[PDB]
């Protein structure tokens, strides 16, 4: 009786060791696209810091040559 | 025969489970490796960020130099 | 010996399952993690984004106040 | 009996060979991330 059980829990294990397997690829290709997306996004957040300090740059000038126009207007 | 087949098996299980123990190992340098990375890149972001405000504050400073400048130019 | 192969051949079945399943909750953790930083850094793109448009207001209102204080 | 200790080191054998080539793409990432911290920490310098 023992035996009996014994080969079907083979034949489980089995059938679960290849499903199992495939979801590992699956996973991998999941972290592998996260990580992809994650390093895209990573260049997105350093075009936006750059963004952010060309901006201010701009907007600094600018406060520069506003205070130096209002003055000469004084 | 069953002699042979249990001890090879057993070696060849052998061999697996060191190498389940390096895979167990290396995954966890891996780990360790990407919070190590993963870190990093937060800190390289708020450094990032650090630096710019440092480098918009040194601007500041530049134009209140500027303006103190022209200001007492005016006076003087 | 049928028995004792038998079982040994299960307990490397199941001794890679614990391997491969240990990897899921590896896999799955480093998913997790990573997806929460994902969500972080959504929220982050979110906040430089606003702060681009903000500064972009303060664009244009100063432009304007060029334009009048060049005018007079 | 002997076909099922061929069908059983078969297996074993593949379970081997798939946890090398495992054991290769972890080594790789590794390496890859060996080199990523190094080169971190050479940009982590330079920014402070």
């Amino acid at each position: 009786s023992s035996t009996n059980q014994h080969i079907i829990r083979l034949e489980s294990l089995q059938a679960e060791i290849k499903m199992l397997s495939d979801r590992k690829r699956e996973l991998e290709h999941r972290l592998s696209a996260t990580l992809e997306e994650n390093d895209l996004l990573q260049g997105t957040v350093e075009e936006l810091q750059d963004r952010v300090l060309i901006l201010e740059r701009q907007g600094h000038d600018k406060d520069l040559q506003l205070h130096q126009s209002q003055l000469e207007l004084q | 025969a069953d002699r042979e087949k249990t001890r090879a098996v057993q070696e060849l299980s052998e061999q697996n489970q060191r190498l389940l123990d390096q895979l167990s190992r290396a995954s966890e340098v891996e780990r360790q490796l990407s919070m190590q990375v993963h870190a990093l890149k937060e800190d390289f972001r708020e450094k990032n960020s650090s630096t710019n405000q440092h480098i918009i504050r040194l601007e500041s400073l530049q134009a209140e130099i500027k303006m103190l400048s022209d200001r007492k130019r005016e006076l003087e």
